[PDB]
């Protein structure tokens, strides 16, 4: 993947160097910031059914043309493969909060994704309408702490800017 | 081998009976205690080289004649210093066997049966080994019931030497 | 007499090795099962008289020459010795089940039972039919709940049937 | 490559699971003992030049036919290539101790190493012996039980880091055997 | 980065006199002259083409790329002009598979073998966006080509000692062969194709044919198997004073 | 010391369910006459049977559906079936035109659909 | 033999940019 | 009585059980929307003889290599055995629609099904094609969008049950994949 | 000499029964695994000469008193017989793995081996110690986890053939005890 540890040991490997003191200064910051992003990870783990339920129907409320015949959300199995493909993305945000890097997003969920949605006529604006709904639905002292919300929202709009 | 499992089987075989609940409760007590016994065995194995070479130095500091006096019985040469640290490692290895098994059965068989005749023959003092075993009891760094399990076999070895 | 924990300690001491972390974890899987092994043994010893008596009554109905006059289980002396020989084998299988290792089974029951019955004239073919009848009477009794929290115990009842298979090939 | 947090999320990806609070208690103790992991790897890279030259010349000591005519540490050409190789092995196991997962040692260093050595003529039994010396040098710097060079640590056990790095040195012997 | 084979047991790499001639304002380069010129062109023809043995009526179609090379003395522009030729695609693109064409671009233009499936699949990502000229100019205008060869020397097979993967040295030795070896002998059929996509390695006798003179070419083979078992878990124990510790 | 046929027959009996090849299935019947006290559901168990005769209304009709496909007789090409173990006698009016295929010909009878 | 302070095709550029 | 409706399946023999008029009247107030679900399973099993007759013939309709000489729905009896197992799948799905869960389906019909088809040489890439024709018939018959036959239903929406009976047909397709 | 098929007939002849029913269904699953057993006998016979010379050498490195003057493996006449004594044991175990029944091992090799070895003066402690090395090699070759050579098989699990070949090698050590 790409994380804080794989950055500094592949920067060290290309120079032929041992782990120096600047590389161990980085992973001190992985220790200090971990209690934030492992609280947002285990909050999204035990609440993932209700946050993809609300993200799914905010897609079709903004775009009700998908339930026109011939379109993407034609029948109920195509509605059900829309709620699955946004439950895949909230799994990868949970994978990115645990790893502490953008690694599981850009090679399990973003790599190849513009090619497959262009062929299969899926609009990307419906995908970013769901993810941007959950970024505003977060509030600061109830759903997590104030620093877990900065980690959780930063992995949400990295996914938004990759699809835009 | 004297384990809590094979003391229950040997109790039922000496009476010619099936395993009643008197023997199923003794086996169940080993399973309830095997959590703390098997983490103590992992933590003493990972600290083996630190505890052996540190406890050989504790004997050389309390009994400093054992590095000066000539003769085959002392740690005064290359082969005597090598045989002293080999014996601390024998004692540490049998404690980890007793924690895995669950009773003082490995070191009764492999270590204490015939140990008094060996120390008197080869002129080894049993107060040397007590001092190295008091170092291991005060330097493994374990806490709680994991330390209670490890300490109960370290001073079983002390009571056979003292 | 070795149980399953002492089987790996004895094999380590022949090379002078500490036990590794991958061997402590394999032993804590046995502590993890634990309560389900104790209910295999509790179900066998609490029905031990029905397991032996129903398997003997079915054995003589199949080989009736064993209780004919002049047969090997005629004359109460020989009949009563046939019944405790079946209860001896069922006793040591339940010993080997609670230990996890078949050391007490084939050291002090099975070691020399083929050539014990050969010197007496006892048909060891017919003894193996009696082990097989006590085998499936015990594995049908092991995998029923009847006041037991329901789970998967099929890796333990495959171990219990392997002890009965070990006793069966050893007497003939 | 992966590290100790990436290894957990590829296990959950085979089940399409979420990394929840049951799986997170291994990762919450990796960051809890994470100061000692950093405290152990500058105990190794501070002594790494002494560790290589002692392990290679300690292999020459138990096998003097490596430096006779026909040994494969004979001239200056072959001895500097052996000293370079033991520094590469010690470099990749310091990456693997830092990550907490032996992925980067196994694909970059160890993958294909057995076929280089049986084409260049390198003896693999004595090459395992140079790795097995510096395994014992590495566990003595971590637990602070070396005869020279006492470093200044804080008090407690590092006994699970000393056997984690001993398993990384054991993968080098298993891959060239 | 010591590399005990490189300038010891092989030759020295050929090329132009210096790279300071470009900053000279009355010339373009140390002018070699047509005996010092064409013996450098003999080494570019033996390296971009393998030993293809190009005829007199095949070199006449490469007349224009040499006439620019003897005025503009850049070696990298000569290699770029020879890889877009008909004589480079009729030998390495026309009757071959796609990973056979890709594995010869690493041989002819970098002197190494490809290290990965991820590095190899990105060269087919450039085939989709510009054809075969997008593969060739991205190798030539890379950072790895700049800090090993530049405009000055021919791209030669370099024994580095400090390879970024050990498998990269293995695939370099399979790709180059002996000096009596061209690269048309397989019928298409990339040699490295199974080992890149699976992650295994090469065969020891195929690598030791291509090693230089004086480097124990083949010894060390035990008479059991040549690769490793990934599923094997061996017990490797260390002696302490008391017993033997299996730190696994 | 082990019995291989006993402890693998027991291992294949607890992992594999006892219920697969017996071809039983819950047949549900709904009865409804509109009223409230007429609305039973009967979920009983029947071993269903392989109906031999109505497969020829499926196997033959699809064999002449695929006979008349112009573009499924190519990209779905059948294998090269050997003829049977009939012996050649020597007269061609029995060898080439046997009694099982004597005077047989297809008659096509079109109607509406 | 590469001599790191060196380029290849901005050397083409600036001789046809100082004239411009 | 729904717990007794699993009793008639578990005995590996025939037992018939039913509910009364007053018993079902308690059942439809206990469970949610049960008048739709009994209308759901009646719409399938009234047309169940046409559903496996169209799906198995629809499998040959795009894959005529099964009735090719050398295929697997050749020689007179394998076609009859395929029509039996198509009707086996339809009664377990319609019982899973009736009971409301897939808990009787995955252990008593799909458990062991993948290893049985590859032992016999049944082409499992075409049996998923025969299930998806039966899935496409089932969502037509629930939502009354069947073109050749229109039943008489009370008005309303049944797309929750049609997504439920589609999801049981993927569970048959996931086990044989 | 019984195979696995002759054992279920001898057991049925004692009660005078026809073989059929449940023990005919246990026999049809024994032959379903009959290719795994044939795949795995080949993975031991192919490596049979390295398996013996490694087990005899590994018994010697543990007890170097066998190659001292006066040891049992001392002279060339006695070294060649231990290499022969140790591959007959491996040969007769491969018969029992092919047959699936340890009858040919128990009577043609093991009956009276202990009385033979303590009449020639062969240390039965070391013979056990070489047989237990060959046990670890045979479980590694069957499960394809050898560190020195990986073979090619179809994908799947063969952990019941490793449990069976370990029981044969444990029986060799218990017999010559
Ligand atoms: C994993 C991440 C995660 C989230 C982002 C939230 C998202 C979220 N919020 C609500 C539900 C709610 N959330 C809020 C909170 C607010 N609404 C506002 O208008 C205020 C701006 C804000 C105060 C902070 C309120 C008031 C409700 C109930 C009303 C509603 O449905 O929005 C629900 C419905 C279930 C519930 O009530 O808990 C969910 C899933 N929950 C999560 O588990
Ligand atoms: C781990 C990451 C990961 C993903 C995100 C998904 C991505 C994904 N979704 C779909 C597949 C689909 N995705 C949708 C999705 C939608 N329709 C809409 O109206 C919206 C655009 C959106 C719901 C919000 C639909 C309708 C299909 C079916 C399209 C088809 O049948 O071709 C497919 C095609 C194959 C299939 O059917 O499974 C893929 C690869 N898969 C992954 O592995
Ligand atoms: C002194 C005598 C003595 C015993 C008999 C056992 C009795 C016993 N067994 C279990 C606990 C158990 N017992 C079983 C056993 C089985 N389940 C089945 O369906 C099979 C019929 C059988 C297989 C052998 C299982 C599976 C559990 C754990 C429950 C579970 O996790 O599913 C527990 C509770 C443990 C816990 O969960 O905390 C107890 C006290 N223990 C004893 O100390
Ligand atoms: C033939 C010649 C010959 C040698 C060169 C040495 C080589 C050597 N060194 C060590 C062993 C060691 N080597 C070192 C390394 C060092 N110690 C320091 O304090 C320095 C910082 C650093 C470079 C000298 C350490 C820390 C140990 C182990 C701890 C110890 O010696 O107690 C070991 C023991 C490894 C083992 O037990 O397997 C051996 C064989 N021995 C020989 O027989
Ligand atoms: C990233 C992974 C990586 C490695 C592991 C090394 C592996 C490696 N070693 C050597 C090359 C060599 N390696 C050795 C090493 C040894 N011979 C011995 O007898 C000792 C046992 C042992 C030293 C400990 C020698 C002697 C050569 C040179 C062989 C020769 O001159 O013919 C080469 C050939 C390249 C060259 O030198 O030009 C390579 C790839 N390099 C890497 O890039
Ligand atoms: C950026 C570089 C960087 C480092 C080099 C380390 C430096 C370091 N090590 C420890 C801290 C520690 N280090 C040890 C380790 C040991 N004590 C012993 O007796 C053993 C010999 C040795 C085992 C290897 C222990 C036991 C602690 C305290 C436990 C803990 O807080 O983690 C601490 C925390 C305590 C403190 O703040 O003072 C720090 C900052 N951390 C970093 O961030
Ligand atoms: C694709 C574009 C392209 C062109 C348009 C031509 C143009 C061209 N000609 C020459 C190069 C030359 N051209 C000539 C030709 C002549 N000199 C004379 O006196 C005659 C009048 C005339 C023949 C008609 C000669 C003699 C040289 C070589 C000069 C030298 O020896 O340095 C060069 C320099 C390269 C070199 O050093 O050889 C170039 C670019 N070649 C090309 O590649
Ligand atoms: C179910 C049984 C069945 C049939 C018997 C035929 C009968 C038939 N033929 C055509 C339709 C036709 N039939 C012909 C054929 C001919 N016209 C000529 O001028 C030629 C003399 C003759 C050639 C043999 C032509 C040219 C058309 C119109 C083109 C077409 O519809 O494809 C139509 C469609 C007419 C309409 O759309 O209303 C029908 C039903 N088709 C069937 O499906
Ligand atoms: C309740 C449990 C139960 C099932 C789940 C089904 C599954 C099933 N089908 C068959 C058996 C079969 N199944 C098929 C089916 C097919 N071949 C095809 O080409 C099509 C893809 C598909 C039908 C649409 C055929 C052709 C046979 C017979 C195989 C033969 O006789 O060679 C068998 C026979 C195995 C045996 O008897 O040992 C079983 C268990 N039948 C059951 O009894
Ligand atoms: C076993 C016997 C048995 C049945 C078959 C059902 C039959 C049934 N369902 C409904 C009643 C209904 N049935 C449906 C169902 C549907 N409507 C649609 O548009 C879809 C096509 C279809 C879904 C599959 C709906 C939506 C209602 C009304 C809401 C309700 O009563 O649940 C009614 C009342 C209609 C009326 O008032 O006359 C009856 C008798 N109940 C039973 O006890
Ligand atoms: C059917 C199975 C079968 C066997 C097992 C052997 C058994 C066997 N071995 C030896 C003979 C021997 N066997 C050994 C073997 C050993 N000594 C050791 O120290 C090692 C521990 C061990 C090797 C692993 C030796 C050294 C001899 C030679 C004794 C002698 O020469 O007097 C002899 C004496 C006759 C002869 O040598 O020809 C016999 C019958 N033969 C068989 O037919
Ligand atoms: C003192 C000297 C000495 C020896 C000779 C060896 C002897 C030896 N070999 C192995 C262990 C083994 N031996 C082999 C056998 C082979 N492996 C191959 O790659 C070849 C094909 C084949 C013969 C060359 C195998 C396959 C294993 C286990 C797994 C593996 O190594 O891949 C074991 C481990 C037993 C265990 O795990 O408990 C031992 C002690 N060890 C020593 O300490
Ligand atoms: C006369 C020569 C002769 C042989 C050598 C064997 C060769 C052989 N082995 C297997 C087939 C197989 N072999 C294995 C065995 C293994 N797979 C593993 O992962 C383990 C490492 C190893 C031992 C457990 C497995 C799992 C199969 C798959 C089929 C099955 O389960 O039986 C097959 C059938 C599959 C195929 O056709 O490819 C054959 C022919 N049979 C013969 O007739
Ligand atoms: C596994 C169970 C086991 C135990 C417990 C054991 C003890 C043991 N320690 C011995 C010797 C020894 N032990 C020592 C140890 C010491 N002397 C000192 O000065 C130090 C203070 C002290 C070290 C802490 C020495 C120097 C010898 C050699 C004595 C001799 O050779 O006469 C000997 C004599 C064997 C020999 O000559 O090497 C035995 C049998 N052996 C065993 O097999």
């Amino acid at each position: 993947m790409k994380s804080v540890i794989t950055t500094v040991v592949s920067a060290a490997d290309a120079a032929g160097r041992f782990p120096s003191n600047s590389d161990l200064e980085s992973i001190q910051g992985n220790i200090q910031r971990s209690a934030a992003r492992l609280e947002a990870a285990e909050k999204l783990a035990g609440n993932h059914e209700a946050v993809v339920k609300e993200a799914g129907d905010a897609c079709f409320a903004k775009y009700a043309y998908l339930k026109n015949p011939g379109e993407a959300g034609e029948n109920q199995e195509k509605i059900n493969k829309c709620y699955r493909d946004v439950d895949h993305y909230m799994r990868l945000v949970n994978y990115c909060l645990v790893v502490g890097g953008t690694g599981p997003l850009d090679e399990w969920g973003i790599a190849g994704a513009r090619e497959v949605y262009r062929t299969l006529n899926l609009p990307t604006s419906a995908y970013v309408a769901s993810i941007a709904y959950t970024r505003d639905r977060l509030c600061v002292p109830r759903d997590m702490s104030a620093q877990a919300g900065v980690e959780f929202s930063a992995y949400l709009d990295y996914l938004i800017n990759a699809l835009s | 081998m004297k384990t809590p499992i094979t003391e229950a089987i040997a109790t039922a075989d000496n009476q010619g009976r099936f395993l009643s609940n008197t023997e199923l409760q003794a086996v169940n007590g080993r399973y309830q205690r095997a959590t703390a016994s098997l983490t103590a065995a992992k933590a003493l194995t990972g600290s083996a080289q630190r505890l052996i070479t540190g406890a050989a130095q504790a004997v050389y500091n309390k009994f400093p004649y054992t590095t000066q006096m000539p003769g085959p019985a002392y740690a005064s040469s290359a082969i005597g210093k090598a045989k002293c640290a080999r014996d601390i490692g024998y004692y540490l290895r049998m404690v980890t066997y007793c924690l895995v098994v669950g009773g003082t059965g490995p070191m009764d068989e492999y270590l204490v049966a015939g140990l008094e005749e060996i120390n008197r023959s080869f002129d080894l003092s049993p107060s040397w080994y007590i001092e190295a075993l008091q170092y291991i009891k005060n330097s493994h760094g374990l806490s709680g019931q994991v330390a209670n399990e490890a300490n109960a076999y370290i001073d079983y070895a002390i009571n056979t030497l003292s | 007499m070795l149980d399953a924990f002492a089987k790996v300690v004895a094999q380590a001491d022949a090379r002078g090795e500490f036990l590794s972390n991958t061997q402590i974890d394999a032993l804590s899987k046995m502590v993890k099962e634990g309560n389900q092994r104790l209910d295999i043994v509790n179900k066998v010893t609490s029905n031990a008289s029905a397991i032996v008596t129903n398997s003997a009554r079915a054995l003589f109905a199949e080989q009736p020459q064993l209780i004919q006059p002049g047969g090997n289980a005629y004359t109460s002396r020989r009949m009563a010795a046939c019944l405790r020989d079946m209860e001896i084998v069922l006793r040591y299988v339940s010993y080997a089940m609670i230990a996890g290792d078949s050391s007490v089974l084939d050291d002090r029951c099975l070691n020399g039972l083929r050539e014990t019955y050969q010197a007496l004239g006892t048909p060891g073919s017919s003894v193996a039919v009696a082990i097989q009848k006590m085998k499936d009477a015990s594995v049908a009794l092991a995998n029923d709940t009847t006041g037991t929290p329901i789970g998967d115990c099929s890796s333990l009842v495959a171990e219990l049937a392997g002890y009965f298979d070990r006793a069966a090939v050893s007497v003939v | 490559m992966l590290d100790a947090f990436s290894r957990v999320v590829v296990n959950s990806d085979a089940k399409a699971a979420y990394v929840g609070g049951s799986d997170l208690q291994a990762l919450k103790s990796f960051i809890a003992d994470g100061n000692k992991r950093l405290d152990a790897v500058n105990s190794i890279v501070s002594n790494a030049s002494c560790m290589v030259s002692d392990a290679v010349s300690g292999m020459i000591c138990e096998n003097p036919g490596l430096i006779s005519p026909g040994g494969n540490c004979y001239t200056n050409r072959r001895m500097a290539a052996c000293l370079r190789d033991g520094e590469i092995i010690l470099r990749y196991v310091s990456y693997a101790l830092l990550a907490g997962d032996a992925s980067v040692l196994e694909d970059r260093c160890l993958n294909g190493l057995k076929e280089t050595y049986i084409a260049l003529g390198v003896p693999t039994n004595s090459s395992i012996r140079a790795v097995s010396i510096m395994k014992a040098q590495a566990v003595a710097f971590i637990t602070n039980t070396a005869t020279e060079r006492k470093m200044s640590f804080a008090a407690g056990d590092c006994t699970s880091l000393a056997s984690e790095v001993a398993s990384y040195f054991d993968r080098v012997g298993a891959a060239i055997s | 980065a010591f590399s005990s084979i490189q300038n010891v047991l092989t030759d020295a790499p050929l090329g132009t006199p210096s790279a300071m001639g470009f900053l000279d304002e009355r010339t373009e380069k140390p002018l070699m002259g047509p005996s010092e010129m064409d013996e450098l062109v003999y080494a570019v023809y033996k390296q971009v083409f393998g030993n293809a043995h190009i005829m007199e009526s095949e070199r006449a179609e490469l007349r224009d790329a040499e006439s620019l090379f003897r005025y503009l003395r850049d070696v990298r522009e000569f290699v770029r002009a020879l890889a877009k030729s008909n004589a480079y695609t009729s030998r390495f693109l026309q009757g071959n598979q796609q990973y056979r064409f890709f594995e010869l671009n690493f041989k002819h233009l970098l002197g190494r073998g490809p290290r990965s499936l991820e590095e190899m699949a990105s060269h087919s990502a450039l085939y989709a966006e510009g054809g075969f000229e997008a593969v060739i100019d991205a190798i030539l205008d890379s950072d790895e080509y700049a800090q090993e060869f530049g405009s000055t020397v021919v791209p030669y097979c370099r024994f580095k000692g400090e390879y970024p993967t050990n498998e990269e040295f293995n695939r370099m030795l399979v790709l180059k062969g002996a000096n009596s070896t061209s690269d048309k002998a397989g019928k298409g059929r990339s040699k490295l194709c199974y080992s890149i996509a699976a992650g295994c390695s090469q065969n020891w006798l195929s690598m030791s044919k291509a090693l230089p003179f004086g480097t124990e070419k083949g010894t060390g083979f035990n008479l059991i198997s040549s690769s490793r078992n990934p599923a094997a878990r061996p017990r490797i124990g260390t002696k302490i004073p008391g017993g033997v510790v299996f730190s696994s | 010391v082990v019995l291989p046929v006993a402890r693998a027959g027991l291992a294949a009996t607890a992992k594999k369910n006892q219920y697969m090849g017996t071809s039983v299935a819950p047949e549900i019947v709904l009865t409804d006459k509109g009223s409230d006290m007429s609305r039973k559901v009967k979920t009983e168990d029947k071993k269903v049977a392989a109906d031999q005769a109505a497969a020829m209304g499926i196997l033959a009709n699809m064999s002449l559906y695929a006979s008349l496909n112009p573009v499924k007789r190519m990209t779905y090409k059948a294998k090269e079936q050997a003829p049977a173990y009939v012996k050649k006698t020597g007269n061609p009016v029995e060898d080439f035109y046997p009694s099982s295929w004597r005077n047989m010909a297809p008659v096509i009878s079109l109607s509406a659909n | 033999r590469r001599t790191v302070s060196f380029n290849a095709r901005v050397a083409r550029n600036k001789s046809q940019a100082k004239k411009i």
